[PDB]
């Protein structure tokens, strides 16, 4: 009998973790304070990493890997790629982004609009989405929260029939060994009303989030477009497939991004140990390159998918260390 | 370091007398005082239990006492009567007749004086005294009143030590009167009171554990002493011999007691036995850890699964794999968690002796603090409140002088201890 | 020359006194009876070495310890013990009854009754000094005399050598080997009224020396003694420098100026390469970019932390054995590329050096091996932080219920006093807190 | 990278390497707390002893 402890209630992943780890009869749950435990799915905002590993007779995990939110917050994972030799200044994968703070980089932002302005080409940027800088920086300092500048993907690829935007959402679990899996079914999460090149105002065809979309269902449930009905788009539209056109270079910058933090996070000679679920977004061009927008520290799954991707959970992360009395995962080799 | 013994009424010299006895045996001491054992380890805190007599022989700090001739003489006439100092025996001769009244106000106030010079006479003689451990009954007269007349004068001349007792309750299946709820609640508001550390030993459990464990269908006294001096050295084991934690009273009270009245503790004993047939398999480490825990084991009637443990200490005898004892001592808390306090970190302690005691080859000795014990104190309650809501046999108690308000006040103590205990079970 | 006093408080200090002194008697070829065949100014001096032993006439080396316990039992097993000779009846000082695990009764009840006797103790060793630089105190942060009586006497040396130094070696509590239930209690109590009144600290926890003792000693359940041999060794490491020539750490005023800039965050991370069990039959010799590779795993040191997610303040290595600049310097070089090292940005990202040509001595039939170069990294460290945030922890969960508060009021302590403590312990969180992100 | 300080002798050598730049109560108060407690202490037994008597 292994034990747990849950300290995350608005976890809509773990809730579904607890109850199956519960159903297999060979998992107790424990109350909240209660030190003595084999598993912990801990909180979100001040986890106590500095508890965990101190309980003599007892193997202890946690579903967060400390240190991991230098590539989950969006100040910091510009901040990272920018210092790190591993991704450098010239990355390709991603755009152009600058750290700006309300009364930090703001001349050599301004050295970049410029270049733009006097090179006559696209110059829009997103923060909410505008094409002059002195209004961009005007928004900034009326919120009071620090805020990143980017590079906004004014030619991004269009789902026929609509002419509608998109995003991909990549799901990848790290274990404590250190294995980086991505799991093989990812969501695209779709604009409803067609994409307008002129308007940037209306922020329901540009931002193609779960919530301001909710045109809504109306040419898949919920807008939400799986890998299979992606992949035979490609196929008909296009002339290739998914795993070519798109994913071998998602392959690659989950990879680089955990490769470059590993030395930084890695629980492989820690006293605890860690694993943890992340959400990876995506942006596709005109052209097929694909680009990472953000990373995700607590993800949510989409419906379908949440019996599958939970089960995995407990497959390679939780039983990996706690084994009870086909692989949904595709390994990222390293 | 010393520690002055005192027993008190037919009891308390029954059980007392088997404690020396069993004591005697594991530091190598025979019936004339000499020592006749071979390990240097049974010598090095002697001091503790023995004063050292002119010509080398070993005399126990043990004060006899008791309001009827009849039971010291049967510890003097008995097989280590000849080791206890003769004038350490003082008694009277018209007894106590199962009266606490008796007891505390009247037989026994004549006699405690002549008791309280020769516990001076003993504690001048200490290089320092830890204070002082009281075996009797709570449902007699002379080990219930007289006896807790003794701890109230004690804390009045020594304040500063500690006192710690070995107190039998009363049960009706092995019972001698009907007043034994009356003199034990009087007992036990004095205990909460004026002890340190108190030991429940309940005639109940040690019943129950002679008849469906032992399998001994009609259980006389000796049966039932044979277990507590059995669990009388476990327990006292870290105080008579060296080892990594040097134990003495007043750590064990620090340790064991987090609120000053909640100093009830419930003592359990692996592996049980009876006296004459002896055991030929030796148990494993798991074998000892699951049983002392169980409350087949538990020296007082409850269910520790009805309460919680506030703290835990526990004492392994014989040579094993201590870091055996450390994975299963650790098995048992990480399994049952919830039995455990949250709000005490680490409650539970382990030690380590390597002598075993008389026909074990290993041996676990269980102290436990647990909110459970309030089950013995309600069925203590119950069984006084259908006699006293008619005050019946009272009239034993108010030809002594008592007033029935005292018994209210005792009542009440009680009551209140219950609920104390309560407090901690769910908070 | 400049020597210093070295103060052993408690069961655990008397201890681990035990075990440096032997080790220092091995270091400098000092025999049990005191005499050194390798010293030739007979009755005197101003060697190295003398800083922590003084010379009579007729050429025994003392040490200049005082050994203090509230109970007989631990001190009387020194005096009757091989290294009977060595120390002078009137350095070691025993009461009659202990503290029971009792900050209070360390502190107020049985520590006013010994505070007096022990200072005159310590004023007999400091009066034979030319120039006393200061303390060195060696206690448990969870006994009753070494919590309670420790935190009087460093309040009282503030008062008679104001000018002076103080360090400590204190011992963190861990349930693998502790003996009280109340040793959080302990801990917050003593660390708040030393806190203002120590000037450099190393922390040890007994739960990293107990696994560092299973995993690369192959002790299967360790005793004091197996651990108090390899602190002896840390602190041995760490005043070597002040015992031996050299120009790192030559005073106890260099230890606050190289790890401690912040006068709070006075407690330095130790770490020490490498542990080889002696009943190892083949071992293959660490070299320097090994051993220094070491000092960076959690594994390796003295508390249990993760340094990657804190900021450093400060860094010392100290080598002994077979060790050049050279090899120093490239080994730097490859940890720094390879690693998460982080200082603060009013600090220099650098590290001070310290290399004894003289290997790591050990105790005849011990446990550790010989080994050709040993090194202990001294780090200021904000990721040691997490060792206060545990016991803090612990200390929250007793007091919320006022579990086992009485025993001190008893004692007559109050209430306040325990709050008071937490609440600098607050701050004291607080002040790793503004430094470290 | 920058190796300063550098001081050698017999019994071995220190240096200095840089990676990178930058960017208390008197005895009578003592005597006080002590004996404050000690009044605590003696109050406790005395109502203790008060107690007893009754
Ligand atoms: N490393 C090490 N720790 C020890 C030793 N002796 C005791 N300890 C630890 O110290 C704590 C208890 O403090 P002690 O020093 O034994 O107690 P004390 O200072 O003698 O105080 P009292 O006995 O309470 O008066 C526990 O956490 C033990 O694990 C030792 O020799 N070595
Ligand atoms: N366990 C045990 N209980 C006893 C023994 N003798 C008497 N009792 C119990 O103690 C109570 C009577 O107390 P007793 O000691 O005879 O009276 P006293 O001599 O006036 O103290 C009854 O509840 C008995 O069950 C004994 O030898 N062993
Ligand atoms: C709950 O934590 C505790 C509990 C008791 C202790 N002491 C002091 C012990 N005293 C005695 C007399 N026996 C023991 C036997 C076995 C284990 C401990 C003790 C220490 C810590
Ligand atoms: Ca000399
Ligand atoms: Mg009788
Ligand atoms: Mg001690």
């Amino acid at each position: 009998m292994y034990t747990f402890v849950v300290r995350d209630e608005n976890s809509s992943v773990y809730a579904e973790v607890s109850r199956l780890l519960l159903a297999t009869g060979q998992w107790k749950r424990l109350r909240k304070d209660n030190p003595r435990f084999n598993l912990m799915l801990g909180e979100r905002n001040r986890l106590p990493f500095g508890r965990l590993g101190h309980e003599p007779g007892l193997v202890q995990l946690v579903n967060y890997y400390r240190g991991a939110d230098k590539l989950c917050r969006k100040a910091s994972l510009v901040k990272l790629i920018k210092t790190s030799p591993e991704l450098s200044e010239s990355c390709t994968w991603f755009p152009e982004s600058y750290v700006i703070y309300p009364t930090d980089e703001r001349e050599v932002f301004l050295a970049a609009y410029n270049r733009r302005r006097e090179g006559r080409e696209g110059n829009v940027w997103i923060a909410l989405i505008s094409s002059e800088a002195s209004e961009l920086l005007d928004f900034i300092d009326e919120q009071g929260q620090v805020h990143v500048i980017q590079k906004y993907l004014e030619k991004p690829l269009l789902l026929e029939p609509g002419h509608r935007k998109f995003d991909i959402r990549s799901w990848v679990l790290v274990d404590h060994l250190y294995n980086i899996y991505l799991y093989r079914e990812g969501v695209l999460r779709t604009s409803s009303e067609p994409y307008n090149s002129a308007n940037f105002q209306d922020k329901t065809c540009h931002l193609t989030n779960h919530c301001i979309q909710k045109n809504y269902g109306r040419y898949e449930e919920g807008n939400e477009m799986f890998f299979e009905e992606f992949n035979q788009y490609l196929m008909d539209a296009l002339n290739t497939t998914l795993e070519n056109s798109i994913l071998l270079q998602i392959k690659h910058i989950i990879r680089s991004c955990l490769m470059c933090i590993e030395p930084a996070i890695s629980t492989k000679h820690l006293h605890y140990q860690s694993f943890q679920l992340f959400g990876f977004d995506f942006m596709v061009d005109e052209e097929l390159k694909v680009w990472l927008i953000e990373v995700n520290g607590a993800p949510a799954c989409a419906q379908k998918l949440y019996a599958e991707l939970c089960q995995g959970i407990v497959d390679v992360a939780i039983s990996s260390v706690f084994p009870l009395a086909t692989s949904i995962f595709i390994k990222l080799h390293h | 370091r010393e520690i002055v013994h005192i027993q008190a009424g037919q009891c308390g010299n029954q059980i007392g007398a088997k404690f020396w006895e069993v004591i005697s045996d594991e530091h190598g001491i025979d019936p004339t005082g000499s020592y006749h054992g071979d390990s240097d380890l049974q010598l090095e805190r002697i001091n503790v239990y023995y004063n050292e007599a002119t010509g080398n022989k070993y005399v126990p700090r043990a004060i006899l006492v008791d309001l009827e001739p009849g039971t010291m003489d049967s510890v003097r006439s008995g097989p280590f009567g000849q080791i206890f100092r003769p004038d350490n025996f003082v008694f009277g001769q018209s007894g106590a007749g199962n009266n606490w009244a008796k007891g505390h106000y009247t037989e026994g106030a004549e006699l405690v004086d002549s008791v309280l010079d020769v516990v001076r006479k003993e504690s001048e003689s200490c290089d320092c005294l830890q204070g002082f451990q009281l075996t009797h009954s709570l449902g007699g007269g002379t080990g219930s009143g007289m006896g807790t007349l003794l701890i109230s004068k004690i804390r009045e001349e020594y304040p500063d030590r500690i006192m710690n007792t070995f107190s039998v309750m009363p049960s009706p299946k092995v019972s001698d009167t009907v007043v034994e709820p009356y003199n034990a609640t009087l007992s036990v508001h004095q205990l909460v009171e004026n002890t340190d550390e108190t030991y429940c030993i309940d005639n109940e459990a040690l019943y129950d554990i002679c008849f469906r464990t032992l399998k001994l269908t009609t259980p006389t006294y000796g049966d039932l002493n044979h277990l507590v001096s059995a669990t009388m050295s476990g327990v006292t084991t870290c105080l008579r011999f060296p080892g990594q934690l040097n134990a003495d009273l007043r750590k064990l009270a620090v340790n064991m007691v987090p609120f000053p009245r909640l100093h009830f503790f419930m003592p359990g004993f692996a592996p049980l036995t009876s006296r004459g047939s002896q055991q030929y398999r030796a148990l494993t480490v798991p074998e000892l850890t699951q049983q002392m825990f169980d409350s087949k084991n538990m020296m007082a009637a409850c269910d520790p699964r009805h309460g919680r443990y506030l703290t835990v200490a526990a004492i392994f005898r014989g040579r094993m794999s201590m870091k055996e004892v450390d994975e299963q001592m650790l098995n048992v808390q990480n399994k049952n968690s919830s039995y455990f306090v949250e709000w005490i970190p680490n409650n539970v302690k382990t030690a380590v002796c390597d002598i075993p005691p008389r026909g074990l080859k290993m041996s676990a000795t269980f102290i436990g603090n647990s909110t459970a014990i309030q089950e013995l104190f309600k069925r203590i309650s119950e069984q006084f409140t259908a006699m006293f809501r008619r005050k019946a046999f009272l009239h034993w108690y108010t030809g002594e002088g008592m007033d029935e308000m005292e018994f209210t006040e005792a009542e009440s103590n009680m009551n209140d201890l219950v609920s104390e205990y309560q407090q901690y079970q769910d908070a | 020359m400049r020597e210093c006093i070295s103060i052993h408080v408690g069961q655990a200090g008397v201890q681990i006194g035990n075990a440096c002194w032997e080790l220092y008697c091995l270091e400098h070829g000092i025999q049990p009876d005191g005499q050194m065949p390798s010293d030739k100014t007979i009755g005197g001096g101003d060697d190295s070495f003398n800083t922590f032993f003084s010379e009579t006439g007729a050429g025994k080396h003392v040490p200049r310890a005082v050994f203090v316990d509230l109970e007989p039992t631990v001190i009387d097993e020194v005096r009757t013990g091989t290294y009977r000779q060595l120390f002078h009846p009137e350095q070691l000082i025993t009461g009659k009854e202990d503290a029971a695990n009792n900050y209070a009764r360390g502190h107020y009840t049985i520590g006013k009754e010994i505070i007096d006797l022990v200072l005159d103790r310590i004023r007999k060793l400091a009066d034979q000094c030319t120039g006393l630089q200061g303390f060195l105190v060696f206690h448990s942060f969870g006994g009753g005399t070494g919590s309670g009586f420790t935190s009087l006497l460093m309040e009282r040396l503030s008062v008679d050598y104001g000018k002076k130094s103080k360090l400590e070696f204190s011992i963190y509590p861990a349930p693998q080997v502790s003996t009280a239930v109340v040793e959080p209690y302990n801990s917050i109590l003593t660390t708040h009224t030393t806190l203002e009144h120590s000037d450099c600290a190393f922390m040890v926890d007994n739960e990293a020396i107990y696994d560092i003792c299973r995993r690369n000693l192959d002790i299967e359940r360790p005793t004091y003694t197996n651990l108090n041999r390899l602190i002896s060794q840390i602190v041995s490491s760490i005043t070597a420098s002040l015992r031996f020539d050299g120009a790192l750490n030559v005073d106890l005023t260099e230890f606050q100026t190289n790890l401690v800039p912040y006068p709070r965050i006075h407690f330095p991370l130790a770490t020490y390469a490498p542990v080889i069990s002696a009943e190892k039959a083949y071992h293959e010799q660490l070299s320097v970019a090994e051993i220094t590779n070491a000092c960076f795993e959690p594994a390796n040191q003295m508390v249990k932390c993760d340094p990657r997610h804190g900021k450093y303040m400060a860094c010392c290595l100290l080598y002994r054995g077979d060790v050049v600049p050279k090899d120093v310097n490239a080994a730097i070089a490859t940890i720094k590329t390879k690693r998460s090292i982080q200082f603060v940005d009013w600090c220099p990202t650098g590290f001070k050096v310290g290399i004894n040509y003289q290997p790591p001595t050990v105790v005849p039939g011990g446990d550790l091996a010989k080994v050709q170069r040993a090194v202990c990294m001294l780090s200021n460290t904000t990721a040691i932080a997490e060792a206060w945030a545990r016991l803090d922890h612990k200390f929250d969960l007793m007091y919320a219920k006022r579990a086992f508060v009485h025993w001190y009021v008893g004692e007559g302590m109050e209430e306040g006093e325990f709050s008071e403590a937490r609440e600098d312990m607050a701050a004291l969180e607080k002040d790793y807190e503004e430094v470290g992100v | 990278m920058e190796v300063i300080e550098l001081n050698k002798c017999t019994s071995g050598q220190s240096f200095e390497v840089i990676l990178k730049p930058p960017s208390d109560p008197s005895l009578e108060e003592i005597q006080k707390k002590l004996e404050a407690a000690e009044e605590r202490r003696k109050y406790q037994e005395a109502e203790l002893l008060k107690h007893l008597a009754e």
